[PDB]
RNA sequence: GUUAAUGUAGCUUAAUCAAAGCAAGGCACUGAAAAUGCCUAGAUGAGCCUCAGCUCCAUAAACACCA
């Protein structure tokens, strides 16, 4: 029983910006706001607003708004970063900067001599090597890029066997800190993709079960 | 009574006990005494996520030993004024810290755990994993 | 004139009574039994009971406790038993559901706190 | 939780000297010679379905939920009494009879379930009616005359009443 | 050497008088409560799918690790041990506006 | 999953009024801090 | 496509008063848990039949298979 040894890697991009809220979560947010300010004790700003609103009414017959309008204008004048750097492009699946809300994963295109391969990035390890070392090595080597990715465990994520011979595909989880992609226009096709899209582009049953150990968020 | 069959029927104390190293064996590998530092600027948020961690642990059978708050660090931020050249202005902030200690783990459970923790991270929440030795 | 069981009093609750009200609260249903020291349940009202179940809503509610109380009072009078002991837990005494159960039982005409023994 | 678990443990038949043993569970296990009327035959699944439905309908209303949160609700006791008489009543009446030792002094060993409800009452005056429920107390003044008796049967029927 | 911040500051003592009124009609009351029940159901389904998720993940771990043990014993000699790289794990939460 | 613990109120018994604040550290990044001052924004140098 | 089994809510009751007990959730209460209080969602795998029978679907355990 000859055993073909193949390491493999599940590469996780951190979600950058927070998601919008479900209608229910929104109504609940409103409620929590209301009740929070309902049980609240005074305010310094509201002390100086109300006490002076009354005391000026007593100095007329016998501030706060300034600050309000100041902060209004200093907020309104300022402008913020776009929540969508994806849909303004609306095209690139290959951009690492694509989706801010979700976590993203790397795919590659390869056409081998006898085969057509859409590939979650794979490794090949010699018996003397550790699956770990081969994971890292394959990562840094294949993508032609400088990647800081903090790995989690020494234990692998999920495993799928193709037996013609017999063979193994061992998927590992790597958490991407900061990648630097050299030659952003290289021919090798690297696709950065969410959960639904990972469901779409993946033909095999070996790569079909990767969304089983993936974090659906 | 010692002679009788019913002896020691009322025996209890072995049921209730009323009276630190990581174990690394390389195959069954138990790495314990771990510190979770949840640090954030907002009180409510930090407490809430600390809470979520605690409850999550209790559900996963992972043993929590001590859950406690670290001393808040009071920040005084000095912002430059444009009119006066070297003139300073001020704004006050505060850093809040919570701590959850877990007593045991395995490789697989470490991998899983961290996934769940960082997946559920709220905005403005800084997470840390460390070792039991710390000085208050 | 009969004998109650004086005794125990290392343990709890008191076993001294002819009749004892017992209120069990499941995470689903409220069950009120009236017991005799034999352990034998004499007269009871439960929320699992179709008669009570079908008329009202939310089997576990305060409302349900009140209900069961009224039903039980009724059946108690019908059974000829006007007196029983109720021994709640300190925190069950503070609870609303049970305060209103006791109220329902009182207005129903059943007195808690049994009469004393004669020549005890 | 402990209290519960303990009371369940105190109901099991242990192999050591116990309170139940000495203090008279009253014959303990007893095989019951039963002279009954045969239990009414009703479809399990059908009944279940109907009840599920009724509870769906009752839970559906918003009015009901309002009645629940605000602690204002009442149960139409007469109807509950009717349903109880119709359904599990016979068994409760039975165990009351067991408690008061009706079966012990009458048939000596024998338990029957009172399938047909029996409504007895006395006339205390023109407008006054004193009911006889199982186990209730009545004054001999009330009982000076023969009582009114009511139960439901069509007639091919023949019955015997006994006081 | 413990000093807690759980304590209520002195500033908050006599300024209490600012927030006496609270009142709701039948509307706000029933709305809030209904919403709360709704919310509990929601949170429940959420916890459920969460636990089912981590459970499925753990099952992928079972099949995986067991597959690797059935193939090469040396490989669960290697990978069943926990690496020193995990001691100072640090991660920052998402933000509202990207840099 | 980021909205999990995000929805909460401060649970201490006696406390000041807390108002939503947008805080910009030195990134280009913004966060939401509850702060007593009604000011809609603050930024660190 | 073949054999030994099944499909009660997350695990275990009952199926002649009746779908039961426990986990599990929310909010309140104290710093977290916990307890307690007020609350929340729930099932007899799906289609016919006789008043257990016939299939289907799916899981699971194997084998065959497929890559
Ligand atoms: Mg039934």
């Amino acid at each position: 029983s000859p055993w073909r040894l193949l390491g493999a890697l599940c590469l996780q991009r951190p979600p950058l910006v927070t998601k919008p809220l479900t209608p229910l979560q929104e109504e609940m947010a409103d409620l929590l706001q209301q009740i929070e300010i309902e049980r609240s004790l005074y305010s310094d700003h509201e002390l100086r607003a109300l006490d002076e609103a009354q005391q000026l009414a007593k100095k007329k017959s016998d501030l706060a708004q300034d600050l309000e309008d100041m902060w209004e204008q200093k907020f309104l004048h300022f402008k913020l970063g776009a929540r969508l750097t994806e849909a303004d492009k609306k095209d690139d699946r290959t951009s690492l900067h694509r989706k801010l809300d979700r976590n993203l994963i790397l795919l590659v295109r390869e056409k081998l001599g006898d085969q057509d391969i859409w590939m979650l990035p794979q490794s090949d390890w010699q018996p003397g090597e550790t699956l770990r070392q081969t994971a890292e090595r394959t990562l840094a080597t294949l993508s032609e890029n400088n990647m800081e990715a903090k790995f989690l465990g020494n234990a692998p994520c999920g495993h799928y066997k193709f037996k013609f011979l017999g063979a193994k595909v061992f998927f590992f989880k790597a958490l991407l800190l900061t990648g630097d992609f050299s030659q952003a226009g290289k021919k090798g096709h690297h696709v950065w993709v969410s959960k639904e899209e990972l469901g779409d582009y993946l033909k095999p049953k070996y790569l079909a079960q990767v969304r089983r150990f993936l974090l659906d968020l | 009574y010692r002679s009788k069959p019913t002896h020691g029927i009322g025996r209890y104390k072995h049921l209730v006990k009323a009276q630190v190293r990581p174990i690394n064996l390389g195959t069954d590998y138990e790495y314990g005494v771990l510190n979770i530092h949840l640090i954030a600027y907002d009180m409510a948020l930090a407490e809430s996520y600390a809470q979520y961690v605690h409850n999550l642990c209790n559900h996963l059978a992972i043993k929590v030993e001590e859950s406690y708050a670290m001393p808040t660090k009071t920040m005084e931020v000095l912002q430059l004024q444009e009119q006066g050249s070297k003139m300073f202005l001020d704004a006050v902030l505060t850093t809040h810290e919570r701590v959850v200690q877990i007593s045991g783990l395995s490789a697989t459970f470490a991998e899983i755990f961290l996934e769940i923790i960082h997946s559920n991270l709220p905005e403005g929440v800084k997470l840390s994993v460390r070792e039991h030795t710390e000085e208050d | 004139v009969a004998r109650k069981e004086r005794g125990w009093g290392t343990v709890w609750p008191s076993r001294e009574f002819w009749h004892r009200l017992r209120v069990i609260r499941t995470q689903h249903h409220i069950e009120a039994l009236v017991e005799h020291r034999n352990g034998q349940v004499v007269v009871s009202a439960s929320t699992r009971e179709w008669a009570i179940k079908k008329h009202l809503y939310s089997t576990r509610n305060v409302v349900a406790c009140e209900s069961v109380g009224r039903v039980l009072a009724e059946r108690c009078l019908e059974a000829g038993i006007n007196f029983m002991v109720y021994h709640p837990t300190p925190w069950e005494a503070a609870s609303d559901s049970i305060k209103r159960l006791q109220h329902a039982m009182t207005e129903g005409g059943v007195v808690l706190r049994e009469p004393r023994r004669i020549y005890e | 939780r402990y209290r519960r678990r303990a009371e369940q443990e105190a109901r099991k038949p242990h192999w050591w000297r116990t309170y139940r043993e000495h203090f008279g569970e009253e014959s303990g296990p007893k095989d019951r010679v039963d002279i009954g009327l045969p239990p009414p035959k009703v479809s399990r699944t059908q009944q279940l379905l109907e009840r599920k439905q009724a509870l769906r309908e009752l839970r559906a209303n918003v009015e009901e939920e309002r009645a629940a949160r605000l602690q204002t609700a009442r149960i139409p006791l007469e109807a509950v009494r009717a349903e109880w008489e119709r359904t599990c009543g016979p068994y409760h009446k039975q165990r009351l009879a067991e408690y008061c030792g009706l079966y012990r002094d009458l048939f000596h060993g024998a338990t029957f379930v009172p399938r047909v409800p029996l409504h007895v009452a006395y006339a205390v005056g023109e407008d006054d009616l004193m009911p006889v429920y199982h186990g209730n107390e009545v004054t001999p003044t009330e009982a000076a005359q023969a009582p009114e008796v009511t139960y439901e049967a069509d007639e091919g029927s023949l019955w015997t009443l006994l006081l | 050497i413990p000093i807690e911040d759980f304590i209520t500051p002195v500033k908050f003592l006599n300024k209490e008088r600012q927030r006496p009124p609270v009142e709701l009609p039948f509307e706000e009351s029933e709305r809030r409560a209904l919403l709360l029940k709704r919310w509990s159901l929601y949170k429940q389904r959420e916890h459920e799918m969460e636990r089912s998720a981590i459970r499925s993940l753990l099952e992928a771990q079972e099949e995986a690790l067991q597959e690797l043990r059935l193939s090469s014993p040396e490989l669960h000699a290697e990978a069943t041990k926990r690496d020193p790289s995990l001691f100072p794990f640090e991660r920052q939460g998402p933000d509202y506006t990207p840099p | 999953d980021c909205n999990r613990a995000l929805l909460t109120r401060l649970h201490r018994q006696t406390y000041a009024r807390l108002y939503p604040v947008l805080l910009v550290k030195q990134d280009g990044s913004t966060i939401h801090i509850r702060y007593r001052e009604p000011r809609r924004m603050l930024t660190m140098p």
